[PDB]
């Protein structure tokens, strides 16, 4: 019958290793660079757009950066589509707990809930899992800022500063190096430009190739801002920052 | 390769192997045979005696459908047992609906759907049968033969199992020297001496034969089993034209 | 019976490809030549109506399909697997939105829900996925006119003007040398047929071409008078004589 | 509207002496002001030295007794041929009864 | 892969046959039946000196008048176990009365052979049954995976069971008090036995008509150790 | 539904999907579990491959099942969640239909039968995961530790450890923990604790996270500074 | 080598089930044609009985569908019939639902979705069948469509289907480079058969009497299939001019 | 060999190897006879043991006061197919207040085991069956094979060494068909046809299972000292 | 839950030493219209069996589909269905009680009210009743609706007791019932002259009369009746 054409997608190997997880994660390491780096006053998430064309309408274009709500957002690596369909499950779970609780959600629960969906996938239903690794980037008033990733294994882990994607080895020494406690937002956007200009494969960097986003209590008195920076944006921060 | 390892698979020719595999179940059964006469349908078959201990005539393998259709089929037994099963089941839904008896067109076509649907998945095994059936509805006697595929067409005459080659040939020469026709008792002689003749492929054990039918003017449109001195006269016939 | 493939027929292999998704780009490597150009005040899109012989009616096969009446859709892969999802589109514009929100969805939410379906048959059970990519040409009132690549994977991206299929290569070059911001609908019209000839062996004229476009309103194609806030659909369909006309001027 | 219960009338009397017992009931069915029978048995042996008689609505009578006889059936192919005993009996018809609690078997029952 | 349910050329299913093989690297036990009661003895097994060898539970109770004794991959023992009881408890509820000890037996046994593509695979693990009843008396049980039971007057399960089956065949006759079946089973567990048989890796157990299915203390069994090493010391 | 059959018997008579489990406990971090007089301390590696961690966000190797109950692991930390949920929701459904705290047993025996049910269900593989499970009775005083793992099996230990080199650190507990005389304060128990680690973890600073439970609800983690002077105390000590 | 036996992709974008399903079609070695008059759409077939123990009156794969609606099926009859059945049903439910009868060119669209799903999900084999729908459509007029194992339909001025295909193909190519009209310029339903008989003669190469043709045609509010003696009047007006 | 993997798979010459090798385990089971006359009908089967202490396992079923059997192969599908048969002559009597006949529960036995060996994912029943019975139309023997085939007989014998009893009840035939209205010398016939099986062995106290059913004689099963009298 | 919309009036039924009678009329009413002249509510099964219906006739029209349906499938695989493994009277009762019993207990009854009339095979006379309630019982005379008010008075002089049923020919047994077919002609506002009666007798077989009309009628007498006191 059917048996016959199972790849069987949940199974260990002898050494106890998932081999689906094991090699999503090798499809996910030659995506585009994600980071994301944690200060005292904001967080920032910058991401390298895969090798483009002249004529990709840049404006209108979102592949890496995705608002979850409006204290929380994400950056992706690995298949596009299959983020989507977990971003949408995250954006729904988030207006859950608000309608539920009339608080917004904390980016923990969120980013457990998520990685749960993942775990699913790699221990029932002998479907393949979600090709995809996300760098979290939320404040909320427990912990404030925080940044956390996720990966197809659903394991997920805090970080001060951290990469996904492609080139993480290089990038997890550079930022290692340069990142301290005390950093303020300007100081961690100008790290994250100068870790991806780096660590890119391409011959420079410029604005037409990059996402970039902050969370900064730089909104006016108590509050959280997001702003997904515009390619003019992008273009301003490269020539202030020196690498353009 | 590996075409025929799973049903429902076409092999690079256009052919379903698991299908052709149900045919040779089929071959290796024992000889049934249909012939269609003037206003009716006899049904024969071949039922090897493997051991004395048999208790005779009771281990009948001619089934009825509703009570105008006679059902008999070759190869795996149990998988006759369960088409007629489903044909009893269709017979009945339609008569609950429509009131009338299944036309045997009609009914021939819901165990053809049926037969068909076991080679569309890999889930499911084709039936090992071939069978041979029909009976008299609003339009006259109809003979018709079922194969593993799926595929039927009507007969003047129809054969299957071991034997199949031989009865063939005694029906072909049955159409061609009675272009007119053949009555309903003429056609019970007739089948029980095909089987005789056919038993040949079958030497070595000894045989029971077991005839039914369906006429307009001889069992009022019912199937009936052929029994006592009617059977008795139809062996006495058969007998005598081996020697 | 019962469906039992219950499993991913699409996996990752030790390397992190996922094979079927990657043949399935083969296939729309295979298919013929399909493009969309966005020019200030409208889109074009464009294909070959590759006629499987010539007692067929090409006609009664559109390869260039409406969607909703501001959003229209071209294919280069597996002809069947598109009629399908135009089909689906179609439905989940109305389902997912229309009933909803009482106005048809903006190009790329639509866009989002095909490539939903798309990504779904990479992933769920006992299923091969779709072997086509879509050009998906649209307007609506706040984000103004726009051009969608859709991929059997389900990603899909942005674009001022592309190319995919057989000589997408070749296209996207020329397309590249020929695009800029100040095009008018008409000169991405030429820059269009001017395209699609380098990839069409045979007979280039009306009857071999299909092209569509998303422009102004079309009040004569609305059906009915009456409501001034209704002025008709921006998904027109040229005809064989206006693309004739076009290609005398060529 | 439809009333699925109904009264056959009948009278039954079980009496438990030192070493026997009787149980003894009326042969008289009855609907209204009608006599449907002057003879319908209505107490039963039921195997394994018990005797039963569920009285009341007879459907739900000859339905209850139906089930326990079975149920002594089924005692037996499960349990090895053992006898069942009287209040193993009592304790299984509590079960059969109960199972019917939100629609019952309108009798009053007997062994 | 080929299915879980397949037979085997020789008639024989492939998965239970496997499931046999897993149940004779288990840790031994043995059940002796008598006139007088029905003895159940395991072998413990701690894998380090660190496990606190009470919390080992080879031997179970499924009602007062049956007890229990496993073998084998002893977590897939517990399902079993929950059914007994339930099964235990519920006929008494159905009919006011013990359940007998081959039909709790025949209730286990029925969901052996439930797994296909109900449980994914049969069980890895063989259960001795001993238990008393007014119509048989005291019986003992031996449960496979199979969903085939046999009687015994005495039986053997476990790594060492062939040389232990071998013993119970001379040992065993028809007139054994209790006291002699109990230091029948220290004397066989010491045999087969890895380690050396004391109260802390090996259980006693027992079960009677008047005071029902009892598992022995330690300071019980040690006695009983005691007595036996100086009636082998005797000839 | 997928049904298929993923934990099955080899001609041998084992299930090697449960033995595969085994090896990603294997590769986890290294966990250790030790009871004193009147108290139980779990030990946990964190591995130094991991710099630029947010450690007051990060999940912590010890969970909280209820108030006098916690739970540690080795091996997949996706599939430690699962049970950590089913744990806490049991303990609570425990709660409130008999009136009172799971005992430890109670729990371990939940969790192993969970681990168990995942190695005889069809479409599912079983858990990567060992657990340690401490605490202490509702209104009792004598320290409780439990051991679980893939198969399903439970046991418990006066002292335990799970993971990568536990081999290492379960022969220093064999020859350090004395039966006849458990570590008698809180000190004596969490010192050997922190010097069983110290066997297989590398630096003594961030790799080595301390929890203690007492009795009545009484949890506490300790700091880096706190366990810090354990690890000074101990190699000061050594040198001699 | 699991990528035949299913459908799922080759490394070459291929379906080799549907590739072969399309080769199960010419298993019957049965040739049929379909042609487009002004009135009427006319569709023709081979008719073979082996046996002589066949029932001829029963061998048939031209079908009625619905009262407008006819089909002509080139493949091995339990898929025809299968097929057939579905037909029957998908008609007989849209007019229920929508109030009118369906159209040809709706109904080739819907089994030819139907024959798509079975190139996408792999429990369900695709049928090897090529069906031919054939009507006069109350507003598009005459109608040829014709729905392949790949699920791949369209509308056609004429047609033909089977191993000599291309033969016949070729042959009413020709007959409409010279007429230049979409259609045979004829009143009757007659003549129009008697074109079908003619041009498949002359392609085939071969004569036939009665029992080797299988006619059926489509007129306004009816398709009907013609017996022995109807084909019989045709075959008598070829041979007389 | 390729085509055994499961039921659902014909071999090139047409065989059905699952159903074969389900055929193969009643083969390595114990013997047992069944034959009758006019007036009763005797099952005689010889029961095997695991060891000299273990029980002897039971090879006789009743399914009903009329009807019952004898197996051959796997003990737990014997219990599946003869539970199966008690509620299906227990539906007839409750429904139809009508003793099942013999004939048809052969019908239903032969339906119960087909499904399982056209389907996907199950496996064909292990075991063969022994059915005697008295009904309206007098003694009958049926022979059940988890192939699905069904078959009413005189005598027959099942099991590992049944050649030897088969054979003799062939030459028998006429002589035990007559034994009518004497139950002994009909066992006597069943207890001297299943002894052409043996080898080693004999027929002991606690080897020996006999059972019967006839014109007034309820299904009794016969073990222990109730069977001393025929050894 | 329903209520009867057209429907059949009493059945009548008695014992005699060799076999049973049993008679209906052939009205079908439809509240206190007489709607339907030409309905036959007596409908044998086999040569042994026949089973009359009163109530709703549309349920009554189900019922004999199924005593159609029960003779096709006992037919099937049955080489003794004309002879030891025919459907005996008992079996017919007792399925019928079944399904009227499971009906009532899905609180969707066939309402009606059935008497089944036959010979078993060792010639023991059969006559049981049943009712949408499932409701059953067996007596020497038994009667549906009215007739059980009028004609079992007049039968149960006839039978009164086991005893009188060896005493009965079939001759009394037939007077007997069509005179009280004539009193339920006189006195049922629901009830036809015509009528069927059939006789199933252990030596002669199925008698099955149709097209019978109430005859002997006495009306002379209304004559001198004039106004009400
Ligand atoms: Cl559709
Ligand atoms: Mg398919």
């Amino acid at each position: 019958g059917s048996r016959r054409y199972d790849s069987r997608t949940t199974i260990f190997s002898p050494e106890g290793r998932l081999y689906q997880v094991e090699y999503a994660l090798e499809s996910i390491s030659h995506a585009g660079t994600a980071i994301g780096i944690m200060a005292s006053d904001g967080i920032v998430l910058a991401a390298e757009r895969k090798v483009t064309s002249t004529l990709l309408e840049q404006d209108t274009s979102t592949e890496k950066l995705y608002k979850l709500n409006d204290k929380i957002a994400v950056a992706v690596a690995g298949l596009t589509a299959d983020a989507e369909i977990l971003i949408n499950t995250a954006r729904i779970h988030a207006q859950n707990y608000l309608k539920t609780y009339n608080e917004d959600i904390p980016v923990e629960i969120l980013v457990r809930r998520l990685s749960d969906i993942k775990q699913g996938y790699t221990q029932h239903g002998g479907l393949r899992p979600f090709g995809v690794s996300f760098i979290y980037a939320g404040y909320d008033d427990r912990y404030g800022y925080q940044l956390y990733t996720s990966n197809p294994s659903g394991n997920y882990t805090g970080w001060k500063a951290i990469s996904v994607g492609a080139n993480t080895s290089a990038a997890q020494t550079l930022l290692q190096m340069d990142y301290k406690d005390d950093m303020k937002v300007d100081d961690a956007i100008e790290l994250a430009l100068k870790t991806l200009s780096k660590t890119t494969d391409s011959s420079a960097l410029t604005y037409d190739r990059l996402e970039f986003a902050t969370i900064r209590k730089g909104a006016n008195d108590g509050e959280v801002y997001q702003k997904i920076f515009k390619p003019q944006e992008i273009k301003d921060i490269l020539v202030k920052t020196g690498i353009t | 390769t590996g075409y025929d390892l799973s049903n429902s698979v076409f092999s690079p020719d256009g052919r379903n192997f698991q299908v052709e595999y149900a045919v040779k179940a089929v071959e290796n059964g024992t000889t049934s045979i249909g012939i269609k006469c003037n206003d009716g349908v006899v049904f024969a078959v071949e039922k090897l005696i493997t051991s004395k201990l048999l208790v005779p005539q009771k281990n009948v393998k001619i089934q009825v459908v509703d009570r105008h259709i006679g059902c008999v089929y070759s190869g795996l037994i149990p998988d006759g047992r369960h088409l007629v099963n489903r044909g009893r089941e269709e017979a009945a839904s339609f008569k609950k609906l429509y009131k009338t008896p299944i036309p045997i067109p009609a009914f021939a076509d819901r165990l053809g759907q049926y037969v068909q649907a076991h080679t569309l998945y890999n889930s499911v095994r084709p039936f090992g049968v071939s069978t041979i059936f029909g009976g008299v509805d609003k339009n006259g006697a109809h003979l018709y033969m079922l194969e593993p595929s799926g595929s039927y067409w009507g007969y003047k005459g129809a054969a299957t199992g071991k034997g199949r080659q031989s009865a063939k040939a005694e029906l072909e020469k049955l159409v061609d020297h009675h272009p007119e026709g053949l009555s309903a008792r003429e056609a019970v002689k007739q089948a029980a001496k095909i089987i005789y003749l056919a038993h040949e492929d079958n030497k070595e054990k000894d045989f029971e034969l077991e005839i039914s039918w369906c006429s307009l003017s001889e069992t009022n449109g019912l199937h009936k089993f052929v029994k006592g001195d009617l059977l008795q006269e139809a062996i006495d016939f058969a007998q005598k034209e081996i020697n | 019976m019962t469906d039992r493939y219950s499993f991913s027929l699409t996996t990752f292999s030790p390397s992190g490809k996922l094979g079927q998704i990657d043949y399935a780009l083969t296939a729309v490597k295979q298919g013929v030549t399909s493009l969309g150009i966005k020019a200030t005040n409208g889109v074009v899109i464009a294909t070959e109506k590759k006629s499987s012989s010539p007692l067929a009616m090409s006609e009664t096969l559109s390869k260039v399909s409406l969607l909703t009446p501001d959003i229209g859709a071209v294919y280069s892969g597996m002809g069947p697997d598109y009629r399908v999802l135009v089909d689906k589109s179609r439905k989940v514009a109305h389902t997912s939105y229309k009933r909803i929100y009482g106005e048809y969805p903006p190009t790329k939410l639509l866009v989002s829900e095909v490539a939903k379906i798309m990504q779904e048959a990479t992933q769920s059970g006992g299923v091969r996925p779709f072997g086509v990519s879509l050009l998906i040409a649209g307007h609506d009132e706040f984000n103004g006119f726009s051009l969608y690549q859709v991929d059997p994977s389900g990603s899909y991206f942005p674009w001022k003007a592309t190319a995919i299929g057989k000589g997408s290569v070749a296209a996207k070059t020329f397309l590249e040398k020929r695009w800029n911001d100040e095009l008018e609908l008409e000169d991405a019209i030429h820059i269009a047929l001017l395209t699609l000839k380098e990839s069409v062996e045979g007979e280039f004229n009306g009857d071999t071409i299909e092209l569509a476009i998303i422009g102004d309103e079309n009040p004569d194609l609305l059906g009915y008078t009456g409501i001034p806030t209704d002025k008709g659909p921006r998904f027109r369909k040229l005809t064989s004589q206006e693309i004739n006309d076009r290609l005398e001027a060529l | 509207q439809f009333n699925p219960y109904g009264d056959n009338g009948g009278t039954i009397l079980g009496i438990a002496g030192e070493d026997f017992a009787v149980l003894a009931g009326d042969t008289r069915n009855i609907t209204d002001y009608s006599i449907n029978s002057r003879y319908e048995p209505k107490v039963f042996d039921c195997g394994d030295n018990i005797v039963m008689s569920a009285n009341g609505f007879a459907a739900d009578g000859d339905a209850l007794v139906k089930r326990f006889k079975n149920s002594v059936k089924w005692y037996h192919f499960d349990h090895n041929d053992k006898k069942l005993s009287i209040n193993s009996a009592a304790r299984n018809i509590q079960h059969l009864l109960y199972g019917k609690r939100f629609f019952p078997y309108y009798v009053h029952t007997i062994i | 892969d080929r299915g879980v349910s397949t037979f085997s050329p020789e008639g024989r299913l492939f998965q239970v046959e496997y499931s046999l093989e897993a149940i004779k690297l288990g840790s031994t036990a043995i059940g002796i039946a008598t006139k007088e009661g029905v003895v159940l003895g395991v072998e413990k097994r701690a894998t380090s000196p660190l496990l606190e060898s009470d919390s080992i539970e080879k031997i179970v109770e499924i009602d007062r008048h049956i007890g229990c004794a496993m073998s084998g991959l002893t977590a897939d023992a517990r399902s079993m176990i929950e059914h007994a009881r339930t099964a235990a408890v519920t006929h008494n509820l159905y009919y006011d009365e013990d359940i007998n000890v081959e039909s709790l037996t025949q209730s286990v046994c029925d969901l052996a052979l439930r797994f296909g593509e109900l449980m994914s695979r049969p069980f890895g693990v063989a259960l001795l049954i001993a238990g008393h009843d007014a119509d048989d008396g005291y019986q003992l049980f031996h449960a496979e995976p199979s969903g085939t039971f046999y009687r015994y007057n005495a039986k053997a399960i476990g790594s060492g069971s062939e040389g232990a089956q071998a013993e119970l065949l001379n040992e065993w006759h028809s007139s054994l008090t209790l006291k002699e079946a109990e230091l029948l089973v220290l004397k066989i567990l010491k045999q087969v036995m890895e380690e050396k048989l004391d109260e802390n890796n090996a259980q006693l157990s027992c079960i009677t008509k008047q005071d029902g299915f009892k598992i022995y203390d330690n300071e019980k069994t040690a006695e009983l150790i005691k007595e036996l090493k100086e009636k082998e010391a005797a000839e | 539904g997928y049904d298929r059959a993923l934990s099955i018997f080899s001609p041998d008579g084992h299930i090697f999907q449960v033995e595969y489990a085994l090896e990603a406990v294997k590769r986890g971090t290294c966990a250790v579990g030790v009871k004193g007089k009147n108290c139980v301390v779990l030990g946990c590696e964190r591995r130094s491959t991991l710099k630029l961690q947010d450690t007051r966000i990060t999940p912590s190797k010890v969970s909280k099942i209820d108030s006098h109950v916690v739970l540690s692991f080795s091996g997949l930390n996706a599939d430690s969640r699962i049970l950590i949920e089913k744990a806490r929701v049991e303990a609570q459904s425990h709660r409130l239909t008999l009136e009172d705290p799971v005992t430890v047993e109670y729990l371990t025996r939940y969790v192993a039968g969970v681990q168990q049910r995942y190695t005889q269900s069809g479409g599912v593989r079983p858990f990567g995961v060992s657990t340690l499970i401490a605490g202490f009775d509702p209104r009792d005083d004598e320290p409780k530790l439990y051991q679980t793992e893939p198969s399903g099996i439970y046991s418990s230990w006066s002292a335990q450890t799970i993971g990568r080199n536990s081999k290492t650190v379960r022969e220093f507990l064999e020859k350090n923990y004395d039966r006849k005389e458990p570590p008698a304060t809180v000190e004596e128990c969490v010192k050997l604790t922190v010097r069983s680690l110290l066997e297989v973890v590398q630096t003594g600073a961030k790799n080595i996270e301390i929890t203690v439970v007492k009795p009545d609800s009484d949890i506490v983690a300790l700091s880096s500074e706190e366990i810090n002077q354990y690890v000074t105390q101990i190699e000061q000590e050594k040198q001699e | 080598g699991y990528d035949r036996h299913i459908t799922i992709f080759s490394p070459e974008g291929r379906l080799y089930q549907v590739e072969y399903a399309f080769k199960a079609t010419n298993q019957t070695n049965i040739n049929s044609l379909a042609v487009r008059g002004k009135d009427c759409t006319v569709v023709i077939s081979q008719k073979k009985v082996p046996d002589k123990l066949l029932d001829p009156t029963t061998v048939s794969y031209i079908f009625c569908i619905s009262r407008t609606i006819g089909m002509v099926v080139n493949g091995p009859i339990p898929d025809a019939r299968n097929a057939a059945l579905r037909a029957k049903a998908e008609a007989a439910e849209f007019r229920y639902k929508y109030g009118y009868d369906m159209p040809c060119d709706v109904l080739a669209k819907r089994m030819a979705n139907l024959s798509q799903i079975y190139t996408q999900r792999a429990y369900m084999r695709p049928l090897g069948v090529i069906l031919t729908f054939v009507s006069v459509d109350e507003e598009l007029g005459p109608s040829i469509y014709k729905t392949d194992p790949a699920g791949y339909y369209v509308g056609y001025k004429a047609t033909a289907t089977g191993p000599k295909q291309q033969e016949i193909t070729t042959n009413l190519e020709n007959h409409f480079k010279k007429s230049k009209i979409d259609h045979i310029n004829e009143e009757s339903w007659e003549k129009v058969v008697e074109f079908a008989i003619t041009h498949m003669i002359d392609a085939l190469g071969t004569e036939f009497s009665k029992n080797d043709l299988e006619v059926g045609v489509a007129t306004k509010d009816k398709f009907f299939t013609l017996s022995a003696e109807n084909i019989e009047e045709r075959l008598v007006a070829i041979a007389e001019q | 060999n390729n085509y055994d993997g499961d039921t659902v798979t014909f071999s090139p010459t047409g065989r059905l190897f699952q159903v074969e090798y389900a055929l193969e385990a009643i083969k390595q089971g114990s013997v047992t006879v069944g034959l009758r006359s006019n007036t009763h009908a005797v099952l005689v089967a010889l029961k095997r043991n695991a060891d000299e202490l273990s029980s002897y396992q039971k090879k006789i079923i009743k399914c009903d006061e009329h009807m019952g059997l004898s197996l051959a192969g796997l003990a737990p599908d014997a219990r599946v197919l003869s539970n199966y048969l008690r509620q299906q002559c227990n539906y007839s009597s409750l429904v139809f207040n009508r003793k099942l006949a013999v004939e048809r529960a052969g019908h239903l036995l032969c339906d119960k085991a087909q499904k399982n060996t056209q389907s996907y994912g199950g496996r064909p029943y292990g075991v063969g069956l022994l059915i005697i019975g008295y009904d309206k139309s007098g003694a009958h023997l049926l022979e059940f094979q988890p192939s699905g085939n069904v078959t009413e007989l005189y005598g027959t014998a099942i099991g590992a060494r049944s050649q030897g009893a088969k054979t003799y009840l062939e030459r028998t035939l006429d002589t035990f068909i007559k034994i009518d209205g004497n139950p002994d010398e009909l066992i006597k016939a069943g207890v001297e046809a299943i002894s052409q099986s043996l080898r080693d062995e004999s027929l002991t106290v606690d080897n020996l299972s006999i059972a019967i059913v006839g014109k007034d004689t309820p299904f009794t099963i016969y073990d222990g000292e109730a069977v001393a009298k025929y050894i | 839950t329903q209520q009867p919309i057209v429907t059949g009036t009493s059945v009548i039924s008695m014992k005699y030493d060799n076999g049973v009678i049993i008679a209906a009329d052939n009205l079908g009413s439809y509240g206190s219209l007489l709607r339907f002249n030409g309905v036959e509510r007596l409908i044998p099964v086999g040569d042994n069996t026949v089973v009359g219906i009163s109530g709703d006739i549309s349920d009554m029209q189900h019922i004999e589909r199924l005593l159609k349906d029960l003779v096709t499938e006992n037919a099937y695989d049955n080489p003794l269905a004309d002879a030891e493994e025919a459907l005996e009277p008992s079996y017919i009762f007792e399925y019928l009680a079944t399904v009227m019993y499971q009906r009532r207990s899905k609180m969707n009854p066939l309402w009606n009210a059935i008497i089944v009339a036959g010979v078993q095979s060792n010639g023991d006379q059969f006559l049981r009743y049943v009712n949408l309630l499932g409701v059953t019982y067996s007596s020497p005379t038994l009667a549906t609706g009215f007739g059980a008010h009028m004609a079992n008075p007049l039968l149960r002089k006839v039978v009164d007791r086991e005893s009188d049923i060896p005493k009965t020919t079939v001759q009394v047994a037939e007077e007997a019932i069509v005179n009280a077919m004539r009193v339920l002609y006189y006195r049922d506002a629901r009830s036809s002259r015509n009528f069927s009666l059939a006789i199933i007798d252990k030596n002669t077989g199925l008698t099955f009369k149709k097209n019978l009309q109430v005859e002997n009628m006495k009306w002379d007498f209304a004559k001198d009746i004039k106004g009400y006191g």
